[PDB]
């Protein structure tokens, strides 16, 4: 769990965070580091380099999407599993997504979020991330079977 | 890396399972969709059931895979080119779940070879199975 | 979570089991198939060879004491964090043990009651033990700190 | 595998790394210890207060063996020869923990490198770390 300190430095950071620049950035970064991710977007077009990834009109839309949830589930901390419940019934039943997805693009969010705000991405920060990235992770891999 | 005695070790234990190649393959497929059930994530297109034609078949696939894999150990990286190719550009099964296949085969040979699979075998195999999903994820990226 | 069928799966075939000679194996493949976990018991003296590892009278001593905990925490499937809290102050510590090692004898117990039971461990029964293996080795895990 | 463009992205990141080559390790194993506390069950004898000097010391350490390493990029499984043997043989640091160690290294440097971690080099740098960490446990089994 987190400690009342790092909650209030989650929502503290977040509120400086633009959202949908931030999921297009994090989903497109996850496509180009982890290639083998771009298996479920074979309809989102030109994705065979790091710009026609990054700069595709459709990845940078579904980061919106994506960041946006994620977001929301920033403001229920202390729900994680109940807020994503329908879209990790949907992830595994009708998407057929590995929840391993989104242990890497949690990983790949935290890299944004330094990259993004540099030396105010302090290792406490961090770590109070790192405890948010997994618990969003758990929460949609939570209703899988 | 793989020594003269893991390949030996290999040769020896995967020689016992012989005919029983499709059947284990299956088993040792049945038992990862069971335990790990995010690794059916890639089968949406396959009836999961037990005994079902889809796994059988694909079990099969798999252990003649590794029945080829055993012949060529001196040059694996050669011998499951192909097959990288298919894992790394089409197929792209996440790195992650190799090891939780491994470790179903490694089961489902321990469960079939009470003489043969001692703690050195145990080893040897362990040693292969990971050698051969990192053949198999050498051109992910 | 194990499901009321799961439980009683698990509860019937380890009264079957000889738990002493379990653990000392266990312990035992554990440190030949990953020889980096010999790190912690180099004061047990021979562990040059797999035979060696495997005769060793003090690996199968403390094998034996490692599984009888084990054993003893399997009556109490509901509170698995409870019942090893002490045992993860400890490994934390005093012992300084990574808990990847626990999940990792975790496996190899797993191979060890395949290699004794045979065809007596089915697939839904291997299923189950992976949910109590798991569940032990982050009980263990989670008073680190 | 690196590629001719891995090597280059790689090159002009830690070149810009430059001197604070040794500060970034520390960071990044401070950053470790913080966000993955099973990593400080191998350090029981160090002081891991922030700044403390033990961790100065090994950040400094951790860091020349990468600056090493990408100085010798086409030959680093000899280069770093003398490191595999050590974790192999006696500090045995469970693999599982060197992608923690990577991962807090990409986030320190993507803290410090606004202009140059791009997607494109973020990826090579991933590579890159992950080749070292592979160079490292090779010699395990
Ligand atoms: C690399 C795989 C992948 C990852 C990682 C992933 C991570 C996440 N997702 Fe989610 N998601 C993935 C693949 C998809 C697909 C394929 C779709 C459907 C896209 C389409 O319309 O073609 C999808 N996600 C669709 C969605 C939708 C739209 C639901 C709908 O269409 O009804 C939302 C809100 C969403 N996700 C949220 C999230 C959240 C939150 C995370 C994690 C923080
Ligand atoms: C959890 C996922 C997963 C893992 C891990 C995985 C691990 C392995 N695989 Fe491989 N493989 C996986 C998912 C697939 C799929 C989805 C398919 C295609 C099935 C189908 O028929 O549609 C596949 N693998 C297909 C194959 C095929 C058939 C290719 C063909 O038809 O030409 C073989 C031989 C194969 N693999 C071998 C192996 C081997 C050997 C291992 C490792 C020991
Ligand atoms: C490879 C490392 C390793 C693994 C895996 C491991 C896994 C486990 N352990 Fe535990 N344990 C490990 C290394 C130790 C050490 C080093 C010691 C001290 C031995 C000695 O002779 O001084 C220890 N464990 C000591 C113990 C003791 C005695 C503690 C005491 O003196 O009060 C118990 C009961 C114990 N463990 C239980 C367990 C349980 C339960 C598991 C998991 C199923
Ligand atoms: C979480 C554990 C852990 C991880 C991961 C790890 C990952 C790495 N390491 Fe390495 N290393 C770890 C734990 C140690 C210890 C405990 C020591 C001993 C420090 C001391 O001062 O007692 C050590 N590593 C020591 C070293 C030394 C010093 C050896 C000497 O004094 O001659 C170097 C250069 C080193 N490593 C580099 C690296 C590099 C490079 C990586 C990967 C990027
Ligand atoms: C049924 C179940 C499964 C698991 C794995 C964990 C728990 C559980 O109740 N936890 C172990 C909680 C606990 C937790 C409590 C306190 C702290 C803490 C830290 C610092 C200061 C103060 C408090 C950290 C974790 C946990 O956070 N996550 C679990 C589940 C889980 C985590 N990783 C997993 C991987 C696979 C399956 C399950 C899990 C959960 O809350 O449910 C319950």
């Amino acid at each position: 769990h987190l400690t009342p300190e790092e909650k209030s430095a989650v929502t503290a950071l977040w509120g400086k965070v633009n959202v949908d620049e931030v999921g297009g950035e994090a989903l497109g970064r996850l496509l180009v580091v982890y290639p083998w991710t771009q298996r479920f977007f074979e309809s989102f077009g030109d994705l065979s380099t790091p710009d026609a990834v990054m700069g595709n009109p459709k990845v940078k839309a579904h980061g919106k999407k994506v960041l946006g949830a994620f977001s929301d589930g920033l403001a229920h901390l202390d729900n994680l599993k109940g807020t994503f419940a329908t879209l990790s019934e949907l992830h595994c039943d009708k998407l057929h997504v590995d929840p391993e997805n989104f242990r890497l693009l949690g990983n790949v969010l935290v890299c944004v979020l330094a990259h993004h705000f540099g030396k105010e991405f302090t290792p406490p920060v961090q770590a109070a991330y790192q405890k948010v990235v997994a618990g969003v992770a758990n929460a949609l891999a939570h209703k899988y079977h | 890396v793989l020594s003269p005695a893991d390949k030996t070790n290999v040769k020896a234990a995967w020689g016992k399972v012989g005919a029983h190649a499709g059947e284990y393959g299956a088993e040792a497929l049945e038992r990862m969709f069971l335990s790990f059930p995010t690794t059916k994530t890639y089968f949406p297109h396959f009836d999961l059931s037990h005994g079902s034609a889809q796994v059988k078949g694909h079990g099969k696939k798999v252990a003649d895979a590794l029945t080829n894999a055993v012949a060529h150990v001196d040059d694996m990286p050669n011998a499951l080119s192909a097959l990288s190719d298919l894992h790394a550009h089409k197929l792209r099964v996440d790195p992650v779940n190799f090891k939780l296949l491994s470790h179903c085969l490694l089961v489902t040979l321990a469960a079939h070879l009470p003489a043969e699979f001692t703690p050195a075998v145990h080893a040897s195999l362990d040693k292969f199975l990971a050698s051969v999903s990192t053949v198999l994820t050498s051109k992910y990226r």
